[PDB]
């Protein structure tokens, strides 16, 4: 925040100080501008991109077992969770899609090196 | 139009045929009858031998794009699926 705590008037606040004993927080309104220009230089924060990228994470296969298990474990979870179809969340068709959503893609990415 | 399909069928069949055989298959008396064919069929062949070095067509242009496409498909499916994802809306 900001404080200056007194007025002209006001955006013209007024009373309390021609009535004296101005005291508060009295914040004022915040703003600030840069650009795009270093917007860019920012946003660069994330040759490059080949190599920090496709390539620069490829590495999957690594945990193909993980990949599976990970993958592998999203199963259980579920006949767990559709079971209690037989209240309130975690509910039996909930997590299901995003647990056995979230290792669908990450999967699929792998695909783009092969 | 018989024995075009035999011709087929010994394509098929065998790889490697006795000239006599074919001819024999083919009902024919003159084997350069069947030379003919075979090699009207366009078939490897050596004396006394109707061969099939390759018994078919294999490669030959088109069906392509789809159907073997490792990634691409793949990818294209990815894209699909991505539109799976993306259509998704």
């Amino acid at each position: 925040d900001a404080f200056r705590l007194i007025d002209t008037g006001a955006l013209i606040n007024i009373q309390a100080l021609i009535h004296g004993l101005n005291r508060h927080y009295y914040s004022l309104n915040i703003d600030y501008h840069k650009t795009a220009k270093e917007t860019k230089m920012l946003m660069n924060l994330h040759y490059e991109e080949k190599e920090e990228s496709n390539l620069a994470a490829t590495k999957s296969m690594v945990k193909i077992a993980e990949q599976y298990s990970k993958r592998i474990e999203e199963e259980k979870e579920l006949t767990e969770e559709e079971l209690k179809t037989r209240v309130g969340r975690q509910d039996p068709k909930k997590h299901l899609s995003e647990t056995a959503d979230e290792t669908l893609e990450n999967n699929i990415v792998s695909v783009l090196t092969a | 139009a018989i024995r075009d399909e035999i011709a087929k069928n010994t394509e098929l069949s065998y790889d490697f045929l006795p000239l006599s055989n074919i001819k024999a298959l083919l009902f024919f008396n003159n084997e350069k009858e069947t030379e003919k064919f075979a090699l009207e069929r366009n078939w490897p062949i050596v004396n006394s031998k109707v061969y099939f070095n390759n018994q078919s067509k294999e490669k030959a242009d088109y069906e392509d794009e789809m159907m073997h496409e490792e990634d691409q498909k793949t990818n294209i499916i990815e894209k699909a699926m991505d539109y799976a994802i993306s259509i998704e809306n």
